[PDB]
């Protein structure tokens, strides 16, 4: 059965599944949790960072791609570096060549296409990392969810990682609320923090644990780590 | 490493309180033979930009194709192609200026001088020049080739500095442009009497006037000129 149809991404199973891609989707499911949510003026990313021992640092989950775009990762970090680096480049090309800020919708389309190429050719391997992209462009605030299968979706809020389903329900409920926190950054963040705190279990979110990112109207993508997230626990 | 064959002369333009105006005659010369009389050298891009081109016509025709492609490609997976994410004059300009400089750096220039006139989405007038060497500049008035010598001095008497823009109306601006075009028919041996003029206004949008003719010319005094010094009859 399996070891027959799961050795290469180039192999379709008898039911039309791509196992390597599905196995890629799994590495995301064991990564730490991160939340994304947006109002009509700001988009925030909240991510629970995970350590290896109590003597190590908490691996970063958020990466700035331009002054108006960034993302949080879950899964294989190196892959996130590869993809966020591509995003950085594409963003840069738009500014240099057209003096235009890259649209999040466009960024999403590009990420999909890059991931797809790795799912139709032999020898390669799908990317094993998920990303939540937030950005503020000409059409307002945005949140996008990228999956290694190549499926990119634009959302109001969401979450990925282990126990993601927890925060995914809080947001699914709190929608009518947060989608209206306009002109109030700290609130949106708080909403995000509340959302992320619904997928916890092990410990409580601490100053070494939390990572938040916010972008919006008059706010360039800025990352708040440790020291400056104290006011949100 | 090339030499221009069929060429277009001046492209003149100036910015006024609510927009910009640009004009260029309809000739395509082959050396001193005024070969083609129905050449349009003003290229509208969407409803907020007009690119005026002088220089080699085969190269202008290439730049035309490129502009039509930019429009096709920007509509792709762009739900906001006829709105928030439509091509801005600044995008079209930067793109062209990029191409021009790259082509000069490969020692195979597009033998042209181009003026991109337009109005940005927030109302700002846009007027910027780029030529075969990748050189770019902006000014309240811009003219290429011969027009830089004779039209600018005239248009500048109307708008000598930035503060003069808000004091200039479309009526005044169009009058000056039309007069410059007459002076150029008088003194430029490569001009045509037939021209095109385009106005890009933040309220009335794009008005494109085709088949204009220089009128109200003074030639009567020629009757009294005889000989070149002493001849009396």
């Amino acid at each position: 059965f399996r070891n027959n149809y799961d050795g290469d991404t180039v192999t379709f199973s008898p039911t039309g599944r791509l196992f390597q891609v599905e196995y890629a989707l799994e590495a995301i499911k064991q990564g730490s949790v991160t939340v994304g949510l947006r109002s009509n003026t700001h988009a925030v990313l909240v991510a629970l960072k995970r350590n290896a021992d109590e003597l190590s640092s908490y691996q970063k989950k958020i990466i700035k791609c331009d002054e108006h775009m960034g993302l949080s990762l879950a899964g294989l970090a190196p892959d996130a570096r590869v993809l966020s680096n591509y995003l950085r480049q594409q963003c840069n090309y738009s500014s240099l060549v057209f003096n235009r800020k890259l649209a999040v919708e466009r960024a999403g389309h590009l990420l999909c296409d890059k991931a797809q190429k790795n799912t139709q050719s032999y020898g390669g391997r799908p990317y094993g990392v998920g990303l939540l992209i937030i950005g503020y462009d000409k059409s307002g605030a945005h949140l996008l969810e990228f999956q290694p299968s190549g499926n990119v979706t634009e959302l109001y809020g969401t979450a990925i990682g282990a126990r993601s389903q927890g925060a995914k329900t809080y947001l699914e409920r709190t929608l009518d609320t947060f989608i209206k926190i306009d002109g109030n950054p700290d609130e949106l963040i708080k909403a995000g923090v509340e959302a992320i705190s619904q997928s916890l279990r092990d410990e409580s979110l601490t100053v070494d644990n939390l990572s938040i990112a916010i972008v919006g109207k008059d706010t360039p993508f800025t990352i708040y780590d440790g020291e400056a997230v104290a006011k949100y626990i | 490493t090339q030499q221009p064959i069929v060429t277009g002369t001046s492209v003149i333009s100036m910015k006024y309180d609510n927009g910009v105006i640009i004009a260029a005659d309809n000739l395509g010369s082959y050396g001193s033979l005024l070969r083609f009389n129905g050449v349009e050298r003003l290229i509208p891009v969407g409803d907020n930009t007009v690119v005026g081109i002088s220089g080699d016509i085969s190269d202008m025709q290439h730049i035309e194709r490129l502009l039509k492609d930019l429009v096709t490609e920007n509509a792709y997976d762009n739900p906001l192609a006829d709105a928030e994410e439509a091509l801005e004059p600044s995008y079209i300009f930067e793109y062209l200026a990029t191409v021009m400089y790259q082509r000069r750096s490969k020692m195979n220039p597009l033998w042209n001088a181009i003026i991109v006139a337009g109005v940005q989405s927030n109302g700002d007038q846009f007027l910027r020049y780029v030529n075969l060497l990748g050189v770019t500049y902006s000014s309240p008035t811009l003219a290429t080739g011969f027009g830089a010598h004779m039209a600018n001095p005239l248009l500048r008497k109307v708008v000598d500095r930035e503060s003069d823009i808000p004091k200039t109306t479309v009526q005044v601006a169009e009058e000056a442009i039309v007069n410059a075009m007459r002076v150029l028919y008088y003194r430029d041996a490569r001009s045509s009497r037939n021209f095109s003029l385009a106005i890009i206004d933040k309220n009335t949008g794009l008005t494109f006037k085709k088949n204009l003719q220089v009128e109200n010319m003074k030639w009567d005094f020629a009757k009294d000129i005889k000989g070149y010094g002493t001849q009396k009859i």
